[PDB]
């Protein structure tokens, strides 16, 4: 996977 | 991702193309996908055909596409290609559906063949 990306901040 | 005009072409990259770049979820596809960087090793055995918004871009300010459709396959290949490396519910994927609904959403405004 990529991670997080900030969604739900 | 190497580059090298219809109504509908036109419209690919004055409407379409413009509501995915400026959307705020849309800096992930702004670029080729970076497998070191990202430390992502199985990213190239499993996408075979990778694909990005800038590539998208550039052919059509190349005149690259002979057709619509090509195009149109381009901005397919790209979430098709987010949807079979990552998981369902990661950040990323949610951020490609929501690319692709205001995709579809554009494109059904596009104007009919002949």
């Amino acid at each position: 996977g990529k991670g997080g990306k900030g969604l739900g901040k | 991702y190497i580059n090298t005009l219809t109504n509908q072409l036109q419209f690919l990259q004055r409407v379409v193309l413009k509501a995915l770049w400026k959307h705020g979820f849309s800096w992930p596809f702004q670029q080729p996908v970076d497998a070191v960087k990202l430390k992502l090793p199985d990213y190239y055995t499993i996408i075979k055909t990778p694909m990005d918004l800038n590539t998208i871009k550039k052919r059509l300010e190349n005149k690259y596409y002979e057709k619509a459709s090509e195009c149109i396959e381009d901005f397919n290949t790209m979430f098709s290609n987010c949807y079979l490396y990552n998981k369902t519910g990661d950040d990323i994927v949610v951020m490609a559906q929501a690319l692709e609904k205001l995709f579809m959403q554009k494109l059904s405004q596009m104007p009919q063949e002949e």
